[PDB]
């Protein structure tokens, strides 16, 4: 059990208030050591985040739309370091040392200050509710039909069933055509082994890993119970 | 056009001009065209078929 | 009669038997051993033979591969040339 | 594609053309072969064409080469008690090349992953899978013009160009032995 | 039919290639008392290559499956098979016009194709046995 | 003698009414699983058929026209699936599974109802009477001549008589020209070694596994006695 | 220009201006012509598809 | 029944039991090795 919650915790970069740094990006340049990513290494930044916080988290933006009525995005703040410490330079430039996380933090990126959530092992029992029900979208690999487990987004009418309940099992919605009475084709959906952990952060969307049992669902489909 | 045995006789209309007719249009509600001896000739072959 | 198991691979397990501490007739054919041996050894081979003579477990193997392409690019071309003053960039 | 075009003649000649191009193509591929194999046994299926190479060279060596691009699945499995087998399977999707249709130097097109793993039955892994993502961006300006800001977009020449192109293999063995056994 | 390749290489090796592009089954079959057969079968569909009727050179196309397995005589599976689901959609649009609702249509130029081609190869075996033992 | 009838059981998928279901037919679709057969795979169809019977007979159409007069095709109804059985969905649609019995299922093909039909290996002796006597045509096969055994539909009169008389014996009239007298041709009956058993589908034609003992005859062809 | 079925009806205009019309522009406002026999031939080949 | 090993492996196992200070059956289609040998 703590080895799958370990690929999760692997797999948790993504956080919420994208709009807030969109506002006020810390941005990072230097070539005086030229890389996208380090470990150690340093780069340079601008920013009160410089003269402020040392630690901080590098997010790349990601868009989560949904309420189509609302039209609202609640985007990905993908985690790019895993941390970083900084040192203070004048000209409200910082030059920082990178614990990195798999992500390559690009030399013109958004810098975002530090924000430590604590996720524990206990997640995986499961906390299963089935009156959540709702579509899932904007996976960081992109590809429909993934499988054994992903970072899913649940979207927003789904975050607040979410918010009430944690699990629910994986729908993959499939046309079916009428093709040689009238070419009409309905959508049904087809139930498919698997289930989500979700974690929630509330203002905004739950950051799930869900264990795929075989079925590859699209990047939209139905999670329902 | 058609496709099982393709039919536009819009370039059919062209080489008709080829052949000689008098075809004016000066906008899509006006046209009008004389002396044209593309059908006889053109459909017989082209729908041969 | 062994379906499932070669004659050859039955006197195999003969040998073996004979090795635990006797003579063998194979039909290639009907893929049939006979064997003209001590009660007891005759008796562990049959054994032997019903373990062996077991159905091969097929299964059905699905490996699907996905492939998404999406693709967008915009290219703008701004273009001012006059000659009527020589300006044209 | 789009043009917009200003001109004046008769004061002065200048003519001011926009010329723009938006291009957005989605493809989605889905192809799946599905193998019935016996327990320790080598299965394959295959399907796509092979192009073939003449090679005569003329001292005894008549390689009528060839090599098919093509879907296909060589799969040993090792069945375990617990539902689970282990198996090697070399999954290849080869597109024909273009090259080989023009009868010049054909570079078919491979992307084949070869490997042995555990699954149970009930469950599907990825054996391999590579996400390309290609970002260009592309800027050409005269520089004063370019610097004006409402006549930068008039003299600055924008090409941005993602293409993002992933594939990845799944797989799922179900034992036919369930059905089989009871067969 | 088989296309041949003239391949004479000029040192003592005559290949005068050739493979048929062919349905084909090569079966060997292994009855069980059960009424059952485990059989090896290779099931072969080839079609004849165009580029070998154009005299270039040839790609034959080979969809073929070879395996062994156990059924009934009153049962047919799945040797193998594959689906290929192709999935195509392009739109090509001028921005500002294509932005337009009643316009856009009128300039965006849309292609989507769906092509969709499944291959699938069944077997049954009906012993003769049944028929050759009470002939 | 048991053998002989598990061939015919194994070719027994015809049955009658093929007028009813194509006046009614239920229709299958289906791209969740995208196959046009399968062994417990999941088709979708809709019709009231989802609603009601569970198994259900998937058939193609041919047609057997006798009666030239009349001009009326009594069709034949290929039995593709050995069996389904269903799960219901909304939408009139229905998600089954299938037991296949060697016939693919066309994804946009023809489901009819559940007709068990009981056969017994008691036929094998033969009813041999000899009045009736009728062409055959259509058979699935669709080849003239086949021999050893095949399953065969004899023709409405024949089958009236077949009512009568379960067993005849195969004629093949060939003609004969007169080519160096008249070049008239004469169709003569040859006596052809092998019979049929019959087993007669009243309001229908009579699916007849025929045993060739060598002699390979027409798709039409005289059987009699 | 479309893409799909791509036209770009200026350089059809180019066609139809070796036909022979009378094609006048001084500004971008003022601009007249006449004797056009390009959207007859022009139009019926290029669209014929 | 040895799934995960190879009965040859198995079997050279045996050979070092007997290294150590006897008869080896191996059965390729179950990998399934029979052994008549020392309880111990």
């Amino acid at each position: 059990p703590l080895d799958k919650i370990n690929s999760f915790l692997l797999a948790n970069r993504i956080v919420d208030d994208e709009k807030t740094f969109t506002s006020a990006p810390y941005i990072v340049a230097g070539n005086a050591e030229r890389i996208v990513s380090g470990t150690g290494d340093r780069i340079y930044a601008r920013g009160k985040f410089a003269d402020g916080q040392p630690a901080y988290g590098i997010f790349r933006q990601g868009k989560v739309y949904i309420d189509p009525k609302t039209k609202e995005v609640l985007g990905i703040n993908a985690d790019d370091i895993g941390g970083g410490e900084v040192v203070a330079t004048e000209g409200d430039v910082a030059t920082l040392a990178l614990t990195r996380t798999t992500q390559e933090v690009r030399l013109g990126d958004r810098l975002f200050p530090t924000e430590e959530r604590a996720v524990n092992s206990t997640f995986m029992p499961g906390e299963p509710s089935r009156e959540v029900k709702g579509e899932i979208i904007d996976v960081p690999r992109g590809v429909t039909q993934i499988g054994q487990f992903d970072v899913v987004t649940l979207n927003r009418g789904q975050r607040d069933g979410l918010a009430e309940g944690n699990v629910l099992a994986i729908y993959k919605v499939g046309e079916t055509v009428r093709d040689r009475v009238t070419g009409e084709s309905v959508k049904i959906p087809d139930e498919r082994a698997g289930l989500l952990m979700v974690f929630r952060t509330y203002k905004k969307l739950s950051y799930a890993l869900v264990l795929m049992a075989s079925r590859p669902l699209s990047v939209t489909d139905r999670v329902q119970n | 056009s058609g496709y099982g045995k393709d039919g536009n006789i819009g370039i059919k209309d062209e080489d008709g001009m080829n052949c000689g007719p008098i075809a004016g249009s000066c906008t899509f509600p006006t046209t009008g065209t004389s002396k044209s001896p593309s059908p006889f000739v053109d459909l017989g072959a082209k729908d041969a078929t | 009669q062994v379906n499932y198991a070669k004659a050859a691979d039955i006197a195999k397990l003969f040998q073996s038997v004979t090795s635990d501490g006797g003579s063998i007739t194979v039909d290639d054919r009907t893929n049939s051993i006979i064997a003209y041996q001590p009660q007891e050894r005759l008796d562990e081979l049959r054994r032997i033979v019903s373990q062996l003579d077991i159905p091969v477990r097929q299964v059905m193997i699905e490996a699907r591969i996905v492939e998404a392409n999406v693709g967008y690019d915009k290219s703008l071309g701004v273009r001012w040339g006059g000659a009527y003053h020589k300006g044209n960039w | 594609s789009g043009i917009g075009i200003g001109f004046i003649t008769d004061n002065i000649i200048l003519d001011l053309q926009l010329s723009a191009m938006e291009k957005t193509g989605n493809g989605e591929i889905v192809s799946q072969p599905k193998v019935v194999t016996s327990d320790k046994e080598t299965a394959k299926i295959l399907k796509g064409s092979e192009v073939p190479y003449q090679e005569a060279s003329s001292s005894g060596a008549t390689s009528t080469s060839f090599k098919e691009a093509a879907l296909s699945l060589e799969v040993t499995p090792q069945i375990t008690p617990d539902n689970r087998i282990i198996v090697e399977v070399k999954v290849t999707k080869d597109a024909p090349d273009y090259q080989n249709m023009l009868n010049g130097v054909p570079p078919i097109n491979k992307n084949e992953v070869n490997a042995k793993i555990l699954v149970n039955d009930g469950e599907t892994i990825v054996i391999g899978g590579v996400f390309s993502n290609e970002q260009s961006k592309s800027v050409e300006k005269v520089p004063f013009l370019g610097e004006l800001p409402y006549l930068g977009r008039l003299f600055r020449r924008d090409t941005v160009t993602d293409r993002k192109n992933e594939l990845l293999v799944f797989l799922t063995p179900r034992i036919m032995n369930n059905q089989a056994i009871a067969i």
